[PDB]
RNA sequence: UACCUGGUUGAUCCUGCCAGUAGCAUAUGCUUGUCUCAAAGAUUAAGCCAUGCAUGUCUAAGUACGCACGGCCGGUACAGUGAAACUGCGAAUGGCUCAUUAAAUCAGUUAUGGUUCCUUUGGUCGCUCGUACUUGGAUAACUGUGGUAAUUCU
RNA sequence: UGGUGACUCUAGAUAACCUCGGGCCGAUCGCACGCCGGCGGCGACGACCCAUUCGAACGUCUGCCCUAUCAACUUUCGAUGGUAGUCGCCGUGCCUACCAUGGUGACCACGGGUGACGGGGAAUCAGGGUUCGAUUCCGGAGAGGGAGCCUGAGAAACGGCUACCACAUCCAAGGAAGGCAGCAGGCGCGCAAAUUACCCACUCCCGACCCGGGGAGGUAGUGACGAAAAAUAACAAUACAGGACUCUUUCGAGGCCCUGUAAUUGGAAUGAGUCCACUUUAAAUCCUUUAACGAGGAUCCAUUGGAGGGCAAGUCUGGUGCCAGCAGCCGCGGUAAUUCCAGCUCCAAUAGCGUAUA
RNA sequence: CUCUCGGCCGAAGCGUUUACUUUGAAAAAA
């Protein structure tokens, strides 16, 4: 019960539909406490979801007691799936990227200029 | 270079719109609209760094893209279109209305305005010609052309415009003891009225104006911008007044503002 | 093109003469009584003296009245008050140049640990500091030139996770434990 | 921190240079435990280049008869998603280097009343007195037949 | 009618012209659906001309390093100017015809050089100065060397084309294709300089575009270029033929303060490492935060130059004997070397310190 | 420093032309 959390520097987002804050964490003598833990007392905080909120950037301060991160609370999941970057949703397991590297794709696209119409669709 | 350029550099971007070192190598880079590109605000600092709203380049993106952003009441969807001075931003999603009006230091500044002042804007004559017939017009500083004026607009003086019809309601006329704001050189954002204007045939004008303190200074004649009649300003004014403290006073104000804590 | 900054900037001198004595005994002497490691961190501690005479001394040309020596001119008394070299009566710009190295040696961080009585020795200071034991207000500080300034001078403590202060044993205590 | 010191004679005082001294930058030697920033094939050869990548692009809104999928309902012009190809736009920016170049480049200051300007923003767009309830011919993608050792060839 | 400091300006009127290699006056797409066969509301593409924005271009004034073993140059072939035109986006010898004979020069023209791209700046510095500025920002130029074009608003464009000169790849010998002073990487050159790595998440740019792309850029790797912080031990009890403070004339009496060539004892503290977890991030690393282990010759050893003077610090010991060698300079070495080769000891800076050159 | 006008206070002219000095405004960011 050591663990508590406070929250600086509220703003309602009207037009993102999301409440944005930047969040104080206390843990006196443990390491830095993991996101899935401080979405539970957060939701617990503002009456919602731990589904519809959303953690980052949390640095721990030296010495060790103080943690610094920011934070956002939507409206619901469609509102946090539009509105929400690609990566900071797969952190909860609700958009996977494919599995090309990045040079797969650009010695295909390059394979691709040196053939015309419909066997472009064949190559690879 | 072989036409024209795209991108800008973010240590050559200007002054006043307080971007970092380290954030990257390139500025927004202002589309070509009605303001230079020295004299404007891009959408996407008024948004992100001003603002506090968005908090990258694609959320402004997210943002202008669900049409909820106008400037001067037509809605815009580029993040780098030029917002320059007397510009109306009306954000009706939340409720809040923006006119761009500089400060006393330089820069453009926050300010909070009624959506029954949002109505209405006032722009600066820049040339006047007549053509097509014998139609006579106007162009201010916006660019924006106003065909058939009142026959006593001239060049230098003040419009006001109608933002929902395009049409002038009234204006002011360059005078001596007017107030007026500098839009322009060292002393920007700076509010007084008019002294002095000394012709200089060949070159330009130079325009005394005073303080409501009693600082004077001058400016040339195209950094002057007729705000109101006499001494009320037909537009509001920021925090401070338009009235530049030097900064020993600008210190003790904060040195006496911080003792009212506890 | 790149988003690095390259401003960097020296914090020392070193002498004309290398090899001068009492010059060699007086910076060894200065070595001695504050705990110091090398001749470097006086080095760096004349730097900053000779930085702040020789604005004050720009300062002294320009006549009482002048905007930039009334404004610039109390913002350094105003930092040699606030790090406790300078007192307070003692503001006018020509008490800047009777300042030393002493003085500014005196609000390190380490030789405030052995004033106040946390340690028992200059250099017993110097390893408190660096083992983390040592905090000021509520953070450890782990710097020992860590020129302590007046108003957080009355915070200097024992930094609770540590077996002086807070309680919990060390590596060592609590091996002696295991082997009890 | 507005500084000097050894060297000419048997000894002296000078001219005067050599030599030391301190930064700063390129190389280099020996050494190198932690931690934060950070330059980096410029100098000689603006020498020469294997291989790979660095420039592409679709909204409700230019052109869909590819079953390539599937979908009502099967006389329903075109449900939709959409590769391809036509069309539009960009590729003139960004990146790299410093060979040229000495009133040249460039910097500050002015001028275009001596000129062009995609785009953006505003104007203007029944202002002309004289088959339209919609005009004409091709061409890709596609199908099918080929050439050449060989090319983003045709 | 309106303007500027000044128009041969802006408008007005009149007479005509208006390019078939044509100048505008819309045969275009979407979404909601309608009001009394008509009348419709929001957009998307266009579009001559004007204004604006982004520029570009051509000009004005002032300014630059070395050289006189460069003192006269320019003018057939445009050099300076005048007139008429051609061309060109336009002003002009820009170019052509006819004229005039001019134009620059010790106030350094003209010619040559530059280990010359120019600035913003950088090093040093009392004050004055001197030298560097290839290099991330602004401006110029150029894509092996000259030259010519197409397209387009914009290019004399090289990740476009056509030639020629120079190299050079394939070839079935008829032909075909080239351009790293982009990012990597290779060879060569040299005293002299990093990975054929990951990603569009950031900063921004392009496109029909809230969606795609970007070796721009970001992130790692190499990196003692360089700059910042900063460990390699602290403390206590004994003992000293150590010092100091009170007394004893002096011997000598003391936890009063200090010191160590105590490899004397003693626990208390801790990182460096090893390493679960969180956090960081696009995903990782690193640092920050925490488990557990982690120090007694705390072998978990600090080095680079020096000890004659300049100049801090040994005419100690052994070896060599004008040899080997040292030494920036002065000097050292011929059998007692304060200087070489070494051992010990001491000194200076210290995770850094020598050397070479500017 | 003065002449023709506007509400005694502003225009317009200067006086032989400058160098000097002081103020102003204009001078990219880093």
């Amino acid at each position: 019960d050591t663990v508590t959390i406070r929250t600086r520097k509220f703003m309602t987002n009207r037009l993102l539909q999301r409440k944005q804050m930047v969040i104080d964490v206390l843990h006196p003598g443990k390491a830095t406490v993991p996101k899935t833990e401080i979405r539970e007392k957060l939701a617990k905080m503002y009456k919602t979801t731990p589904d519809v909120i959303f953690v980052f950037g949390f640095r721990t301060h030296f010495g060790g007691g103080k943690t610094t991160g920011f934070g956002m609370i939507y409206d619901s999941l469609d509102y946090a799936k539009k509105n929400e970057p690609k990566h900071r949703l797969a952190r909860h397991g609700l958009y996977e990227k494919k599995k090309t590297s990045r040079k797969q794709r650009k010695e295909r696209k390059n394979r691709m200029k040196k053939v015309r119409g419909t066997a472009k669709a064949n190559v690879g | 270079a072989r036409g024209p350029k795209k991108h800008l550099k973010r240590v050559a971007a200007p002054k006043h719109w307080m971007l970092d070192k380290l954030t990257g190598v390139f500025a927004p880079r202002p589309s070509t609209g009605p303001h230079k590109l020295r004299e404007c605000l891009p959408l996407i600092i008024f948004l992100r760094n001003r603002l506090k709203y968005a908090l990258t380049g694609d959320e402004v993106k997210k943002i202008c893209m669900q049409r909820f952003i106008k400037i001067d009441g037509k809605v815009r969807t580029d993040i780098t279109y030029p917002a320059g001075f007397m510009d109306v931003i009306s954000i009706d999603k939340t409720g809040e209305n923006f006119r761009l009006i500089y400060d006393t230091k330089g820069r453009f500044a926050v300010h909070r305005i009624t959506p029954e002042e949002a109505k209405y804007k006032l722009c600066k004559v820049r040339k006047i010609f007549v053509g097509t017939k014998g139609i006579p017009h106007l162009v201010t500083h916006d660019a924006r052309t106003i065909r058939y004026p009142d026959p006593l607009i001239k060049v230098n003086d003040t419009i006001q415009i109608d933002l929902e019809t395009g049409k002038i309601t009234d204006f002011i006329k360059f005078d001596t003891g007017n107030l007026c704001m500098v839009t322009g050189g060292a002393n920007l954002g700076r509010i007084g009225v008019i002294t002095n204007r000394e012709r200089h045939p060949g070159s330009f004008d130079v325009v005394h104006v005073k303080d409501a303190n009693g600082n004077s200074f001058a400016t040339r004649l195209s950094n002057i911008f007729v705000i109101g009649k006499g001494n009320k300003p037909w537009i509001s004014l920021p925090r401070g007044k338009g009235i530049r403290l030097t900064i020993a006073e600008e210190r003790d104000k904060r040195l006496a503002a911080k003792q009212s804590s506890g | 093109p790149v988003a690095r900054s390259w401003v960097c900037r020296k914090t020392y001198v070193t002498p004309r003469r290398p090899f001068e004595k009492s010059r060699l005994d007086q910076e060894l002497k200065l070595i001695g009584e504050y705990g110091l490691r090398n001749k470097r961190e006086v080095w760096r501690v004349k730097f900053t003296l000779a930085k702040i005479r020789k604005a004050a001394r720009e300062l002294l040309t320009l006549d009482e009245k002048d905007p930039r020596r009334l404004f610039e001119g109390n913002a350094l008394l105003r930092r040699l008050v606030r790090i406790g070299v300078l007192d307070e009566g003692k503001m006018k710009l020509d008490y800047i140049l009777g300042l030393k190295i002493e003085d500014f040696l005196e609000r390190r961080l380490q030789t405030q640990v052995f004033k106040l009585g946390l340690a028992k020795s200059i250099h017993h200071a110097r390893v408190l500091i660096r083992q983390r034991h040592i905090r000021v207000r509520k953070q450890v500080v782990n710097i020992p030139s860590f020129i302590v300034r007046l108003d957080s001078q009355k915070h200097i403590d024992f930094s609770l996770r540590s077996p002086y202060g807070g309680g919990r044993p060390g590596r060592v205590k609590r091996k002696n434990a295991k082997k009890g």
